């Protein structure tokens, strides 16, 4: 996988507090470049990367008439939601969708996406294929039933095939500075005693684009995994990343242990030790 | 069946006392997505607090960045103020410059 | 660019 674009969109009712709220976020790899929120004073969607921002008015306005169009629709797919599990109108619940592309090296399709949840479980899923789908359960089979007859894959196959990879395309390239720029992790050890047994030895990674990292502690050349305390990639906020690994060591074993990272903006893996 | 937010409390930088900086709180892999965070100051609620917009994980749970411009000093005490309905009470969870 | 379908697909 080279590179991805992505839309993500969140629609959750809130009954007795207005319509369901609908926020639409789209990603290429890991940059955000666009957001909707049904919920702002003048709804539309907007940028949120510079590269972006060149799109003439009818990409903007043909953006915003499609992701109010899609809030509309996915109030009505949270109603028929509540008559498939036999639900409530009086409780909230939530609808995702994901859907995207992922490209080669050379742009070309990889792979095709379009999946859904209900209540944060899966729902439906375009299969790899993008011509059958897969249900989570015998409401979502109501659902493929009605796609299944609608022909709905093959306009998602035409989408995914075709605007969804050219469109990628576009954004790479005038986006290349930075979408077309890995950082590596900026690395370094610290050493906390606890005790005067032990210690603690922190494998730190910082300032590193896309997010994908691993950070391995070994002992001995062997790998630590069920001892490794790993927290999940952090943003920083400036676009990049954070990550760290810990291991908690047996004073003057320090030596022993070896941190490595692994990192696409390295052009070999790198080992560390305090 | 929700999903209670992990929360990590950090600056965008390395911190060096009397350098301007941000400061972050990550709340992720929470469902739904109706969370409350607030950015305390010495237990006090900092004012100019920004967001990321909302946006999930391949698991579907949410994540969120808050995040100010923050000058840390030696004894200024920070922290992070999450309430969701998985908790009973809001959690906080203080910042700690090594981690 | 968002897909954009002549009609949405509903639930």
């Amino acid at each position: 996988g080279s590179h991805s674009m992505r839309y993500f969109y969140t629609a959750m009712s809130r009954p007795g507090r207005g319509e369901p709220r609908f926020i639409a976020v789209g990603y290429v790899d890991d940059t955000q470049f666009v957001r909707f929120d049904s919920d702002a004073a003048s709804p539309r969607m907007a940028p949120r990367a510079p590269w972006i921002e060149q799109e003439g008015p009818e990409y903007w306005d043909g953006e915003t008439r499609n992701m109010k169009a899609s809030a509309q629709t996915y109030r009505e797919n949270l109603r028929i939601a509540l008559r498939y599990y036999n639900q409530s109108e009086a409780g909230s619940h939530i609808i995702q969708v994901m859907y995207g592309c992922d490209v080669g090296p050379d742009g070309r399709l990889l792979r095709g996406h379009n999946q859904y949840a209900y209540d944060g479980k899966d729902y439906i899923a375009l299969n790899e294929d993008l011509s059958s789908w897969t249900a989570a359960d015998t409401a979502a089979q109501i659902t493929q039933r009605k796609w299944e007859a609608a022909r709905v894959a093959e306009q998602l196959r035409a989408y995914l095939e075709g605007l969804c990879v050219e469109w990628l395309r576009r954004y790479l390239e005038n986006g290349k500075e930075t979408l077309q720029r890995a950082d590596p992790p900026k690395t370094h050890v610290t050493h906390h005693p606890i005790s005067d047994h032990e210690a603690t030895l922190r494998c730190w990674a910082l300032g590193f684009y896309p997010a994908e990292i691993t950070l391995t502690w070994q002992r001995d050349g062997e790998d630590q995994t069920q001892d490794t305390e790993l927290v999940e990639t952090r943003p920083a906020g400036d676009r990049t990343f954070q990550k760290w690994a810990a291991v908690v060591v047996p004073s003057g074993e320090e030596q022993r242990y070896t941190c490595h990272v692994q990192h696409e903006g390295l052009p070999k893996p790198l080992t560390l030790r305090w | 069946i929700q999903r209670t937010p992990k929360i990590q409390v950090y600056s965008r930088h390395p911190a060096e006392n009397g350098k301007s900086n941000f400061l972050n709180c990550y709340v992720s892999g929470f469902h739904p997505s109706d969370i409350e965070v607030d950015l305390l100051k010495n237990g006090e609620r900092i004012e100019k607090v920004e967001h990321s917009d909302l946006s999930f994980s391949k698991d579907w749970s949410f994540y969120l960045l808050y995040y100010t411009e923050f000058t840390p000093t030696e004894k200024d005490e920070y922290a992070c103020r999450v309430n969701h309905v998985t908790l009973s009470q809001p959690k906080i969870v203080k910042w700690d410059r090594d981690m | 660019k968002a897909f954009s379908p002549e009609v949405i697909p509903m639930f």
